[PDB]
C-alpha cells in the first residue's frame, strides 16, 4: 500500500482524488481510465500523466572496486595529496575558503590543467568545466600552468624512458589541453542557477568531462539579497543539485568560498561566510590562511581522513610544494 | 466501491448504492442502514452480513497483553553499537522496533558513528544492513579500515561487506520510493528466513527535507510527516532497527541548542543522542561529548565522554 | 516575454494567473515558492525552469582555445590600458585590465592623485599608443580638483609622451573630454554611481572611471559598532561598479586610504588598506604606493615605491618612480 502523497502529482488532482475517495496507489491500477476520469472530473491528458508518473515510481564491494578503479586528481602538492588520500576524490563535493590573495583561483586553474593528465602517469584524462562569477579567469596564467605541466611530464617521461609514455605525451600538447576547457560566465545568481539547470544535458553530450569548477559562490549571493530564508532555500537546493549531479555523472566538484569576521567580546575570528547550515553541504572542506610569510592548508571537515596542516607555495610554475 | 474484493457482492447492488455516496466503504459502514432497505431496496439479512464481513477484513483486532508479552519475549533483540561508552550510555545497545536519532553539528560524529555501528552489525552479528546515503558522506575506505581494525581475514571482510547495501536518494521522492520498495519486498519475503535486513540507516534526513521547508507552503511539512510515518511503521510493524541523523540549530530568542526540522519533527523519534565537540583543552581528535536528550527508559540530561578516533 | 517560450497553453495560463513577467523573476524564485504560488506539480515546474534557463543563457559553448586564439573577439583578455610610462607598463605587463576594479592605496604624499591625473590624460590617446580613444570620469569625495596640476600636465604632455608622433598630439583636445563630479555623502555617492555614471558610459563619452577616495565618506558616519550597514553599502557599491565595468568594458580605478596595524598577509608592515576584508573581496588588482620618508630621506630626495599586492596573473613585485614637473616617471632597471 503506497499513499498518493508519496507521489509527485498535482495538488489539484490529489484534492479531487481524496474528494472522490482515493487513498492508495494500488487501487488505481485496477480501474479503467475512462471510469475514474468521469467519476473525478479529470480530463484524459492529466489522467494519462498521473498514470505514467505513478508507473515510474550495488553492494559495498562494487563501491570499493569503483573507488579503486578511478583515481584522484593530483594537485602537484605531495603533502596535500597525502592528506587528501591521493588528491581530490571523485563523486564528492569539495569546498575551499580563504582570505583574498591566498591562491584559491590558482588552485582552480591548476586542477583544470591537471584533470587532463593522461592515465599513464596516474591522471584521469578528462575534460573540465569552468564557471566564472567574478571575471578572474586569465588565459595567460592557464597557458603558463599548462606549459609548466608540459615540461614536468616531459622530463619525467624522458627520465623514466618508457615507450607508451611518449605516445601518451604525443597528443598532450598546448592546443589540445587548451581546447578541453569549457568556459561559462555568470553575473547574477539567476544566471548561475540557469547554467546549473543546463549542466546535466551538456554533461550528457560531453561524457568525457571529469571536472566541474565554480569559482566564486559567495559573491552572487551576498549582495542585494535581503531575504535570508530565500537565500537559505536557494543554497540548499543548489547543494542538493550539485551533489546529485556529481554522483550521477562521476564528477569531481570544487566550490570556492570567502571568509568573514565573527566578533565575540573584544576578539575577532575569521570564519567561512554564508551562515552555519552551509557547513553541512560540502563533503570536504579546506581552509587556506596566512602565518607570517607562509601559506597553510588545513583539512577542516572530512569523513575519510584526519585533520592535518600542509605548507604550500605559489610559484611561476604554479601550485607547488614547500 | 470495488468489485471482486469480497464474496456476495453483485454487479447490480454496486450501482444501486450510488444514491448515498461513492467515496469509500465508510459510506457502507458509517451510515444508518435501516433506511437503505427502502431508499434503494435491499435485503436486511444480506446487508448486515456484508457490512460485518467487510468490517472484518478492513480493520484490526486487539491483541491481549499476555500474548504480546510472550511474543516479544522471543522476537525483540538488542544490538550493540560497538562503543563501550555508547553501550553503557544507552544500555548495551539499541533496541529494534524504535527510532533512533543522532543530532550533531557540522562534522562532529554522526557519519562516523553510523559507519562504525554498521560495520559492527555486519561483522559481529552476520546480518544484512541497508544504508541510505543522501549527502554523499560514505566512503568504502572508511568501512574497510574499520573492518581491518576488527579482523584480519580477507574473506571475512569480503563476506561482511557483502551484507551492506547502499542506495542513493537526493530528494524526498527517491527516498520514499526505496523505502516503500523495501517494505514491499520484505512483506512479500516473510516466508523465507535468510537474507533479511534488520538495520537500516539514513545518512541524513535534513538534506532532503530542508529545501521543501521555508515559506508559507504546506506540502513540505506533509511530505516530512509522511516520511516519519513510513519510518515509524517500518520500525514497529516489522521489528527493525532504524537510525537517522539530523542537524542542530541555535535558537534566537533563548540562544539554546535545538534540533532542526521544527516542533512537528520534534515528536518523531524516541531516543535522542546529541554529539558536541569539547572546546578548549582536549579539543579536536576523537575527544567529543555524547549526551542523551530523550529516552523512554532512562532519565534525560545525563553526560558522557566518547571518542571517535579509537576504532 | 513569457509567451515566447514553447510550452503548452495550460502552464502558460497558470503562469499568467500567477503574476509573472519575465524569465528573470521566474528564475528568481525557488521550487517550493513556485509550487505554492502557481499550484503546479514537480515535473512541469522542472520543465518550465529548464526551458526558461535555456532561453536566458542560449546554447553556445566556449573553450579556452577560442579565448586565447581569437584576440579581436575577446579584447578583455588581451587589451590593456597603458599608464603612460614604459617602466610602469612593464611592471603591470601592459597596464590596467578592462574588466574589474583596480585599487591604489597609500598614505599621504604617496602620489595617488598624480597617477590618477596621468591616467586620465593617457586614456584618450590612440589605440596603437595604449589609449582607448574615449573620455574619463573623475569623482572627488574629499576636496577640490587639482586644476593647476592638470593644466601643467596638459602643457607638458608633448614632453612626457615622446614615443607618440609630434604631429598627432595637437589634434588631441585634452580638457574638453574629462568630466568632473563632486559628492559629499555616502548616499550621494551611491545615487551618483547608480544614475549618473551609466548615462555617461552609454553614450560613449567616457570609458574610464576614477574615484579619488572611497574611504573618505565611509570613515565619517559608521563607527566601530555599525559594521553591518557599512558592509551592506560596500557590497552594493562593489556589485554596481563591477556590473558597469563588465557591461561597458571600461576600467575602474579606486583610490584608498590606509590605517594603522596595532592573518591578512600584512605582518612586516605598519599600514594596511582602510575598508577591510569586505571591500577587499570585491577587488581584482591591488597596488600600494608607498613613500619611505622616516628613513633614507637625508640623501636629499624622496624614495617612492609602487608595489603589487595581489593579482590573478601578476607576481608580487615592486618598482621605483619619481614625480616631476611633467608627470610620474618610473626609474629604469629597478623592478624587484
Ligand atoms: N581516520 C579518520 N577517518 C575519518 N574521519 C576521522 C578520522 N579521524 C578522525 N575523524 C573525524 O571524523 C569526522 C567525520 O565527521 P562526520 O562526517 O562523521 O560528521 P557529521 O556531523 O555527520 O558531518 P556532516 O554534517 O558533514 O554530514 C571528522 O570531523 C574528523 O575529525
Ligand atoms: N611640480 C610639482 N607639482 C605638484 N606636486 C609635485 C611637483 N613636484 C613634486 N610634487 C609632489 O607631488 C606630490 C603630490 O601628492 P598627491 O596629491 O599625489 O598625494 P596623495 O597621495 O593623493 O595624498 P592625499 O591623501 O593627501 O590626497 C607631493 O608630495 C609633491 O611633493
Ligand atoms: N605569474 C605569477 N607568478 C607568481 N605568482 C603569482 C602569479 N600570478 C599570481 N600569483 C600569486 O598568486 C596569488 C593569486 O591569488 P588568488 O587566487 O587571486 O586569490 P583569491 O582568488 O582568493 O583572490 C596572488 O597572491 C599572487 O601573488
Ligand atoms: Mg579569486
Ligand atoms: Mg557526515
Ligand atoms: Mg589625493
Amino acid at each position: 500500500q503506497r499513499d498518493l502523497v508519496s507521489f509527485p502529482l498535482s495538488p489539484a488532482v490529489r484534492v479531487k482524488l481524496v474528494s472522490a475517495g482515493f487513498q492508495t496507489a494500488e487501487e488505481l491500477l485496477e480501474v479503467k481510465p475512462s471510469e475514474l476520469s468521469k467519476e473525478v472530473g479529470i480530463s484524459k491528458a492529466e489522467a494519462l500523466e498521473t498514470l505514467q508518473i505513478i508507473r515510474r515510481e550495488c553492494t559495498a564491494l562494487e563501491l570499493l572496486e569503483q573507488e579503486h578503479t578511478q583515481g584522484f586528481i593530483i594537485t602537484f602538492c605531495s603533502a596535500l595529496d597525502d592528506i587528501l588520500g591521493g588528491g581530490v576524490p571523485l563523486m564528492k563535493t569539495t569546498e575551499i575558503c580563504g582570505a583574498p590573495g591566498v591562491g584559491k583561483t590558482q588552485l582552480c586553474m591548476q586542477l583544470a590543467v591537471d584533470v587532463q593528465i593522461p592515465e599513464c602517469f596516474g591522471g584521469v584524462a578528462g575534460e573540465a568545466v569552468f564557471i566564472d562569477t567574478e571575471g578572474s579567469f586569465m588565459v595567460d596564467r592557464v597557458v603558463d600552468l599548462a606549459t609548466a605541466c608540459i615540461q614536468h611530464l616531459q622530463l619525467i617521461a624522458e627520465k623514466h624512458k618508457g615507450e607508451e609514455h611518449r605516445k601518451a605525451l604525443e597528443d598532450f600538447t598546448l592546443d589540445n589541453i587548451l581546447s578541453h576547457i569549457y568556459y561559462f560566465r555568470c553575473r547574477d545568481y539567476t544566471e548561475l542557477l540557469a547554467q546549473v539547470y543546463l549542466l546535466p544535458d551538456f554533461l550528457s553530450e560531453h561524457s568525457k568531462v571529469r571536472l566541474v569548477i565554480v569559482d566564486g559562490i559567495a559573491f552572487p549571493f551576498r549582495h542585494d539579497l535581503d531575504d535570508l530564508s530565500l537565500r537559505t532555500r536557494l543554497l540548499n537546493g543548489l547543494a542538493q543539485q550539485m551533489i546529485s549531479l556529481a554522483n550521477n555523472h562521476r564528477l569531481a566538484v570544487i566550490l570556492t568560498n570567502q571568509m568573514t569576521t565573527k566578533i565575540d567580546r573584544n576578539q575577532a575570528l575569521l570564519v567561512p561566510a554564508l551562515g552555519e547550515s552551509w557547513g553541512h553541504a560540502a563533503t570536504i572542506r579546506l581552509i587556506f590562511h596566512w602565518d607570517r610569510k607562509q601559506r597553510l592548508a588545513t583539512l577542516y571537515k572530512s569523513p575519510s581522513q584526519k585533520e592535518c596542516t600542509v605548507l604550500f607555495q605559489i610559484k611561476p610554475q604554479g601550485f607547488r610544494d614547500t | 466501491l470495488r468489485v471482486g474484493l469480497c464474496p456476495g457482492l453483485t454487479e447490480e447492488m454496486i450501482q444501486l448504492l450510488r444514491s448515498h455516496r461513492i467515496k469509500t466503504v465508510v459510506d457502507l459502514v458509517s451510515a444508518d442502514l435501516e433506511e437503505v432497505a427502502q431508499k434503494c431496496g435491499l435485503s436486511y439479512k444480506a446487508l448486515v452480513a456484508l457490512r460485518r464481513v467487510l468490517l472484518a477484513q478492513f480493520s484490526a483486532f486487539p491483541v491481549n497483553g499476555a500474548d504480546l508479552y510472550e511474543e516479544l519475549k522471543t522476537s525483540t533483540a538488542i544490538l550493540s553499537t560497538g562503543i563501550g561508552s555508547l553501550d553503557k550510555l544507552l544500555d548495551a545497545g539499541l533496541y529494534t522496533g524504535e527510532v533512533t536519532e543522532i543530532v550533531g553539528g557540522p562534522g562532529s560524529g554522526k557519519t562516523q558513528v553510523c559507519l562504525c555501528m554498521a560495520a559492527n552489525v555486519a561483522h559481529g552479528l552476520q546480518q544484512n544492513v541497508l544504508y541510505v546515503d543522501s549527502n554523499g558522506g560514505l566512503t568504502a575506505s572508511r568501512l574497510l579500515q574499520l573492518l581491518q581494525a576488527k579482523t584480519q581475514d580477507e574473506e571475512e571482510q569480503a563476506e561482511a561487506l557483502r551484507r551492506i547495501q547502499v542506495v542513493h536518494a537526493f530528494d524526498i521522492f527517491q527516498m520514499l520510493d526505496v523505502l516503500q520498495e523495501l517494505r514491499g519486498t520484505v512483506a512479500q519475503q516473510v516466508t523465507g528466513s535468510s537474507g533479511t535486513v534488520k538495520v537500516v540507516v539514513v545518512d541524513s534526513v535534513t538534506a532532503v527535507v530542508s529545501p521543501l521547508l521555508g515559506g508559507q507552503q504546506r506540502e513540505g511539512l506533509a511530505l516530512m510527516m509522511q516520511l516519519a510515518r513510513e519510518l515509524k511503521t517500518l520500525a514497529r510493524d516489522l521489528g527493525m532497527a532504524v537510525v537517522v541523523t539530523n542537524h542542530i540549530t541555535r535558537d534566537r530568542d533563548s540562544g539554546r541548542l535545538k534540533p532542526a526540522l521544527g516542533r512537528s519533527w520534534s515528536f518523531v523519534p524516541s531516543t535522542r543522542i546529541l554529539l558536541d565537540t569539547i572546546e578548549g583543552a582536549g579539543a579536536s581528535g576523537g575527544r567529543r561529548m555524547a549526551c542523551l536528550a530523550k529516552s523512554s527508559r532512562q532519565p534525560t540530561g545525563f553526560q558522557e565522554m566518547v571518542d571517535i578516533g579509537t576504532w | 516575454d513569457l509567451d515566447l517560450l514553447d510550452l503548452n497553453p495550460r502552464i502558460i495560463a497558470a503562469i499568467k494567473k500567477a503574476k509573472l513577467k519575465s524569465v528573470k523573476e521566474v528564475l528568481h524564485f525557488s521550487g517550493p515558492d513556485l509550487k505554492r504560488l502557481t499550484n503546479l506539480s514537480s515535473p512541469e515546474v522542472w520543465h518550465l525552469l529548464r526551458t526558461a534557463s535555456l532561453h536566458l543563457r542560449g546554447s553556445s559553448i566556449l573553450t579556452a582555445l577560442q579565448l586565447h586564439q581569437q584576440k579581436e573577439r575577446f579584447p578583455t583578455q588581451h587589451q590593456r590600458l597603458s599608464l603612460g610610462c614604459p617602466v610602469l607598463d612593464a611592471l603591470l605587463r601592459g597596464g590596467l585590465p578592462l574588466d574589474g576594479i583596480t585599487e591604489l592605496a597609500g598614505r599621504s604624499s604617496a602620489g595617488k592623485t598624480q597617477l590618477a591625473l596621468q591616467l586620465c590624460l593617457a586614456v584618450q590617446f590612440p589605440r596603437q599608443h595604449g589609449g582607448l580613444e574615449a573620455g574619463a570620469v573623475y569623482i572627488c569625495t574629499e576636496d577640490a580638483f587639482p586644476h593647476k596640476r592638470l593644466q601643467q600636465l596638459m602643457a607638458q604632455q608633448p614632453r612626457l609622451r615622446t614615443d607618440v608622433p609630434g604631429e598627432l598630439l595637437q589634434k588631441l583636445r585634452f580638457g574638453s573630454q574629462i568630466f568632473i563630479e563632486h559628492v559629499a555623502d555616502v548616499d550621494t555617492l551611491l545615487e551618483c554611481v547608480n544614475k549618473k555614471v551609466p548615462v555617461l558610459l552609454s553614450r560613449g563619452m567616457a570609458r574610464l572611471v576614477v574615484i579619488d577616495s572611497v574611504a573618505a565618506p565611509f570613515r565619517c558616519e559608521f563607527d566601530s559598532q555599525a559594521s553591518a550597514p557599512r558592509a551592506r553599502h560596500l557590497q552594493s557599491l562593489g556589485a554596481t561598479l563591477r556590473e558597469l565595468s563588465s557591461a561597458f568594458q571600461s576600467p575602474v580605478l579606486c583610490i584608498n586610504q590606509v590605517t594603522e596595524a596595532m592573518p591578512l598577509g600584512f605582518w612586516d608592515e605598519r599600514v594596511s588598506p582602510a575598508l577591510g576584508i569586505t571591500w577587499a573581496n570585491q577587488l581584482l588588482v591591488r597596488l600600494l604606493a608607498d613613500r619611505l620618508r622616516e628613513e633614507e630621506a637625508a640623501l636629499g630626495c624622496p624614495a617612492r615605491t609602487l608595489r603589487v599586492l595581489s593579482a590573478p596573473h601578476l607576481p608580487p613585485s615592486s618598482c621605483s618612480y619619481t614625480i616631476s614637473a611633467e608627470g610620474v616617471r618610473g626609474t629604469p632597471g629597478t623592478q624587484s
